[PDB]
């Protein structure tokens, strides 16, 4: 369930729409409901836990609070 | 040191300092920098920390030649003499054998001449025993890598000792060098600083020219009209058209971004106006002047244009007879590499397919007594003349029939120059 | 050409092989082996008597003879001859022919020091080896006849001793009466080594010894594919944890389809696949830790841009369930 | 603000706890365990044992245990010379250090009968020296033989990069012989033992030494391919001068140096539309996958430009300069390869780092190369 | 090459003439128009075609390249290029931007 959205995040991270390896919280909110999967994105706590389980598997960590490394 | 006293002689009979002589004095490649301004700090702030803290680090810079990396690191250490170290220029290509740099280091600590073996013993004995400061430049690192990497492992293993009073500065040709020649065990020791130097840009290439043209651009000379001697009877001026300087920049930054190539094409274009000025008046060697755009148009092209086309049409007849036979086989067979006997087979056939007065002369220089020649006159000569010219190429065989011949220049331009 | 191959074999690791091999070679046919060894023991006085005649004794036969020669030379003969001449006993100089590092210079430098340095033979040291031994021979023709040295040459068809400039060197040694030459070979084409010139210098005699020994020491230098699928089996046990995962994703779709080229994967999609599990950032970060699989020759590439593993169909699932999992 | 970060750049490890068990007889003066210490490179492993012996020598009874670096020998003699240097004596050195049996006479001590252990540093220079089963494996074989009868034995501690060396051992040696067994490896510390040493190497702590979770972020997103976190702090020490120069920020600065020209800055290299034409001309000559000369490329350049008359055919000398514009950006490399007719003769073969997938995007925007394809 | 087959023959030209005559015969006309030959050539090219199964400054670039192919001078004094841009249809702001872009591209 997170592999398809991780591949979507990776193919959107492949271009210069984030302009770095990092990406803002505004682009984080822009890439969850405005994109293709509808009602797959539940509450703030489970996607923050999804970013944390991507973080210990070295995919998407949490730093500086205005962007997300 | 010693013999520069003996390199001086006395009689200097008043050499004529003309208009363009004083340009080439400052257009010499010798004498803060605009282009690599901030990266000078990135070296220096990496260097200033280790110097004033008694450590051992490594600094790795790369780039194409002509970008100042020979220059910039000399400007690093130069100001540092004002504020504990021993400066050495360990050039890679200036070592005859690669082990000979080892002799220099042990020479440049106390003054002893020991073998490459015995130096690095005491060098290793230095680098882990001395209680507590050495700056070393490892220039042109393509030379000292070639044999078996056993030299290159040493020059970074000395950096690992915390009791090693040394600061190394490597300058290479390419950033790729510890990834396509060295091992990973060296690549751990090289670090990951990796300060990249790009080319120069054409705006900065204008900003490097006028640094040489600081006190002399559009200035005035004092000139006698009789000898052509200029002094910083008329009082003439000389101006440099900046647009021609700009079109010098927009090519050299485009192809190479080389700081020698930019200065030298200005230096070559300067002397074109020198001889044309000497042509019109003849002051020899004993209203307002300028340098046109038309000078740098020629001299930049003078870097490009060839003559092998003009060489071929100014060759002998049997030379042009030879190549025309050679392209005939290459379009007959399509194999681009023909046997030598078949060419001698062809030049016979290309006779009979004025021609008789040719064919008399083509096999004997007149003379009824000594005619009837198999291969043509001077056939060894033109084939030797086409060989050392670099146009042709012929593999070595004692058989003078089945030795193959390969072209070395493009065969179309050979076809094209043949048409004249 | 459906051939059964050694790759399609149930393989055996290092400690598993050598221990059960050591069980057989010390317990298979133990009783009849010493039963042979007691039978041939009565031949030992016969060898002592013929060897006084300066006869180059040569032992052929199946099986290793290395243990048998060292019992016969060291313990039996070398003190027996010293007692029968009348003090340290007779010096034994073995030559391990199965050891390929035997040269002609080094062993002869031992020989002239093993033999008497009665004169300044270092003066004649200047290839003077045949020259120096010729001056040794004619002097030895007029000496009192007694053995002072016995040399042993194990595995005379060995990788260095069978070289021809070394063979003729031993030929001139054998004509001397003071030294007894007890050697063994194992080759089936060993009498191709000598003509009637050398055997004139040799005067060989022959005896069979066949104890069907396992050749423990003589198996060590030799190698087969037991001694790569097994080579890269150890590098993966010490790497980063990410390389295990990116090889796991490599090994799956490369075994999704022997392991040949056709089961391989394109570089672009594999970059996207290892971007899908948040592993590969881009091509460079993929390729750099893929050059480490390239540098230890753990994967191949041919042309789609196909990277494929050169191990078999059976091997990759063994690499799956054991080291990757 | 300098002196807090001037000091920034400079028992202690959780691997030393292993080796005191592995040296469990080194304080009871008996022969210890069997020590062949390997490692993947960069993992601190050279200074790891150096940390142990320096903590051994500063702790430790008569005290003489020496360590030498096998770099510049290629030959097994002068190691046994350097163990004599802790004696400060004089003897006949050449024979005693050459033969296997000559080492055995050297192992009778003089003053108080303290046993000696040698440390062989950087053994892989002699492993990856000259041909294996002739000299170097024999050199490996001869050193690991400890069949000496008194407990004064030359215990080896050797080190290597690549882990093929155990299978290189002969089957006799792999029968539990000498110091080969305990193949103590060191997996590369992700962040869980190396970063905590950096914490204790921050004993003298400045106030702003940066948000340490970003340092934890630095450790987690460097541990893909790394082994040396102080050196990967030496890339933090360069970025800590960036915040001094401006009075994982730098890993972001360094990767865009490497990733670009194929996706975006290919057209940066070819502002000339003819440079776009000459770049496709190279790939059309790559059909004949041969030694791609500057002439065979010039052959296909003329014979296509006479068909489609997009420009006039230019010079070979121009063709020399234009392909060097393709060179300095880093797209195509030129090498002087081999042709063996008369001598080693050097024709120039090129190679391109672009693919047709990254070609076809940037040419459909320009229909003037569309005749040429 | 690889996807090629045969060559153009005069019998194919005669067949094209015959197919145009058949197309004119199907329209019951006494003359052959231009509509039959363009249909017959489309027919003979689509008979083998089944095997495969803006210009905002580019126009100014082609105009500059036409003037560069007749004389070949990259001067700084443009007096004819500005007149053909004024009679070509577009403005001068795009012309000045194209001049600045190709002077930055150094043509
Ligand atoms: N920024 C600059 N300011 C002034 N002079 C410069 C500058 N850059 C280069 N030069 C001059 O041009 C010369 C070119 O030499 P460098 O570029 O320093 O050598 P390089 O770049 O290392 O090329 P090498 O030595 O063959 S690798 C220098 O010696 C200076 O004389
Ligand atoms: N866990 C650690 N504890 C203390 N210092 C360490 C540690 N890890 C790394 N270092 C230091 O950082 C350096 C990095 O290791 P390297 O020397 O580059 O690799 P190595 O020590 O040569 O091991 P190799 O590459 O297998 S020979 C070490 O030499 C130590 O100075
Ligand atoms: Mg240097």
């Amino acid at each position: 369930r997170l592999s398809l959205i991780s591949g979507i995040i990776a193919r959107l991270m492949q271009t210069e729409i984030f302009e770095e390896e990092s990406y803002p919280v505004a682009s984080l909110f822009e890439r969850i409901n405005e994109e293709l999967p509808e009602e797959e994105k539940f509450s703030a706590q489970e996607y923050l836990a999804g970013l944390k389980i991507m973080s210990d598997r070295n995919n998407l960590m949490v730093a500086d609070d205005k962007v997300w490394r | 040191s010693r013999f520069e006293n003996k390199l001086k002689t006395t009689q200097k009979h008043q050499i004529v300092e003309t208009i363009f002589s004083k340009v080439k004095k400052q257009l010499n490649s010798s004498y803060y920098l605009p282009a690599r301004e901030n990266e000078f700090a990135s070296i220096y702030l990496s260097a200033y920390s280790a110097i004033e803290s008694d450590s051992a680090t490594t600094i790795y810079v790369a780039g194409t030649p002509g970008v100042g990396k020979t220059l910039t690191v000399r400007e690093v250490v130069k100001e540092l003499l004002s504020s504990d170290f021993l400066y050495v220029e360990i050039n890679g290509l200036k070592m005859v054998k690669p082990t000979d740099c080892y002799e220099t280091l042990w020479n440049k600590v106390s003054g002893e001449r020991l073998t490459w073996a015995a130096s690095m013993e005491s060098l290793e004995f230095y680098f882990k025993r001395v209680p507590k400061t050495i700056v070393v430049l490892l220039d042109e690192l393509d030379a000292m890598v070639t044999k078996s990497q056993d030299i290159m492992y040493n020059f970074f293993n000395w950096t690992t000792y915390e009791n090693a009073k040394l600061i190394v500065i490597a300058v290479a040709n390419t950033m790729d060098l510890p990834e396509r020649q060295l091992g990973n065990k060296i690549t751990s020791r090289i670090g990951f600083t990796r300060i990249m130097f790009t080319g120069y840009t054409h705006e900065e290439l204008k900003n490097i020219i006028d640094l040489r043209l600081k006190g002399l651009n559009d200035s005035f000379f004092y000139v006698d009209t009789k000898t052509g001697n200029a002094i910083l009877v008329r009082k003439v001026r000389l101006r440099m058209s900046a647009d021609a300087i700009e079109i010098a920049s927009r090519k050299v930054a485009s192809v190479s971004g080389d700081a020698r190539r930019a200065l030298k094409v200005c230096k070559r274009a300067a002397e074109i106006a020198e001889k044309h000025y000497m042509a019109k008046h003849g002051y020899g060697y004993d209203g307002v002047q300028t340098v046109h755009i038309t000078h740098v148009m020629k001299a930049l092209n003078e870097t490009l244009n060839s003559h092998v086309i003009t060489f071929m049409t100014r060759l002998s007849f049997t030379a042009k007879l030879f190549i025309y036979a050679l392209l005939n086989l290459m379009k007959k067979n399509g194999s681009q590499e023909q046997e030598l006997g078949d060419i001698v087979d062809e030049i016979k056939l290309l006779i009979e397919v004025f021609v008789m007065e040719i064919a008399k002369t083509l096999f004997q220089q007149g003379s009824d007594n000594i005619s009837e020649q198999l291969r043509i006159i001077s056939w060894d000569f033109v084939l030797n003349q086409l060989l050392d010219a670099g146009i042709l190429f012929k593999q070595t065989m004692k058989n003078d029939r089945i030795c193959c011949v390969k072209l070395n220049i493009s065969v179309e331009e050979a076809k094209r120059a043949m048409n004249e | 050409k459906s051939r059964h191959t050694m790759s399609m074999a149930p393989d055996v690791t290092r400690e598993e092989f050598s221990l059960v091999s050591n069980f057989f070679n010390e317990n298979f046919q133990k009783r009849p082996r010493q039963k042979l060894f007691e039978i041939q023991k009565k031949m030992f006085p016969q060898y002592w008597f013929e060897l006084t005649q300066g006869f180059s004794l040569l032992f052929y036969g199946v099986g290793s003879k290395r243990n048998f020669l060292e019992e016969f030379a060291i313990d039996y003969l070398s003190p027996k001859i010293a007692y029968s001449q009348l003090v340290n006993s007779i010096p034994c100089l073995i030559l391990n022919g199965y050891n390929p590092s035997c040269n002609y210079r080094d062993v002869f430098k031992e020989i002239t020091d093993l033999l008497v340095p009665a004169e300044l033979t270092r003066s004649e040291t200047k290839n003077h080896v045949i020259l120096q031994i010729q001056k040794m021979i004619d002097f030895y023709k007029n000496q009192p006849l007694d053995i002072k040295l016995i040399l042993v040459v194990h595995n005379l068809d060995g990788p260095s001793i069978r070289k021809n400039t070394f063979q003729t060197m031993l030929s001139f040694l054998s004509v001397i009466r003071q030294i007894a030459i007890v050697a063994s070979t194992d080759h089936i084409y060993a009498p191709l080594l000598w003509d009637n010139m050398k055997a004139q210098n040799y005067n060989f005699v022959f005896h069979d010894i066949s104890n069907f020994e396992p050749s423990t020491v003589e198996s060590t230098f030799q190698d087969v594919m037991k001694m790569g699928a097994e080579g890269a089996k150890y590098v993966l046990q010490s790497l980063t944890v990410n390389s295990k995962k990116m090889y796991k994703l490599l090994i799956e779709t490369q075994m999704q389809n022997r392991g040949t080229q056709r089961t391989g994967v394109e570089l672009k999609l594999f970059n996207h696949l290892c971007a899908a599990d948040f592993i590969a950032s881009n091509e460079i970060a993929l390729r750099s830790m893929l050059r480490e699989f390239i540098e230890h020759k753990m994967a191949n590439i041919t042309k789609m841009e196909i990277i494929w593993v050169p191990y078999t169909y059976a091997e990759l699932e063994k690499l799956l369930k054991t080291v990757l999992n | 603000k300098a002196l807090l970060q001037k000091s920034s750049e400079l028992a202690r490890t959780a691997e030393y706890e292993q080796v005191m068990n592995f040296l469990a007889k080194a304080i009871s003066e008996h022969r210890s365990d069997s020590l062949y210490i390997t490692g993947p490179p960069g993992t601190g492993k050279t200074a790891q044992l150096d940390m142990i012996i320096r903590q051994k020598f500063q702790s430790l009874e008569s005290v003489a245990v020496t360590s030498i670096n096998c770099i510049s020998l290629g030959e097994p003699s002068s190691i046994f010379q350097k163990i004599f240097d802790s004696f400060q004596d004089l003897n006949g050195p050449t024979l005693q250090i050459k033969n296997m049996q000559h080492l055995q006479k050297f192992l009778e001590p003089y003053h108080k009968k303290t046993t000696f252990v040698v440390v062989l540093d950087e053994m892989d220079r002699l492993l990856h020296a000259n041909t294996s089963e002739t000299q170097s494996v024999r050199t490996i074989l001869e050193l690991f033989l400890l069949a000496k009868l008194p407990t004064v034995s030359f215990v080896l501690i050797g080190m290597a990069n690549s882990l093929d060396m155990k299978d290189r051992f002969l089957s006799r040696l792999n029968l539990d012989r000498g110091l080969l067994p305990q193949t103590i490896v060191f997996q590369p510390y992700t962040a869980e033992q190396m970063y905590e040493i950096v914490i204790q190497k921050m004993s003298s702590l400045p106030t702003i030494i940066f948000q340490p979770m970003a340092i934890k972020f630095a450790a987690k997103k460097c541990a893909g391919n790394t082994g040396d976190l102080r050196k990967l702090f030496d890339v933090l020490r360069g970025s800590i001068e960036i915040y001094e120069l401006e009075k994982l920020n730098y890993i972001a600065k360094v990767f865009s140096k490497f990733v670009n020209n194929n996706s975006t800055r290919t057209r940066i290299a070819k502002l000339n539309i003819q440079q776009k034409l000459i770049l496709c001309t190279i790939i059309q000559s790559l059909k004949l996958n041969s030694d791609a000369t500057i002439d065979e490329s010039f052959d296909h350049y003329i014979k296509a430009i006479t068909k489609t008359d997009t420009l006039a055919p230019l010079q070979r000398n121009e063709f020399l300069e234009i392909c060097t514009i393709l060179e300095t950006c880093g797209l195509v490399s030129i090498k002087k390869t081999k042709c063996k007719g008369k001598t080693k003769r050097f024709v120039d073969k090129i190679d391109v780092d672009l693919d047709m997938r990254e070609f076809y995007d940037e040419m459909t925007k320009i229909s003037i190369l569309k005749p040429f394809l | 090459s690889k996807f090629s087959f045969g060559q153009a023959t005069p019998r194919t030209l005669l067949g094209i003439i015959r197919l145009s005559q058949a197309l004119a015969k199907l329209r019951l006309a006494d003359m052959v128009d231009i509509d039959d030959v363009e249909e017959a050539l489309r027919l003979v090219r689509v008979s083998k075609e089944s095997l495969y199964q803006e210009s905002p400054t580019t126009k100014i670039f082609t105009i500059i390249k036409k003037m560069l192919q007749e004389t070949g001078k990259n001067t700084l004094s443009y007096e004819n290029i500005v007149k053909t841009v004024r009679l070509r249809g577009f403005t001068m702001l795009q012309l000045s931007n194209c001049i600045q872009e190709y002077s930055y591209l150094n043509v």
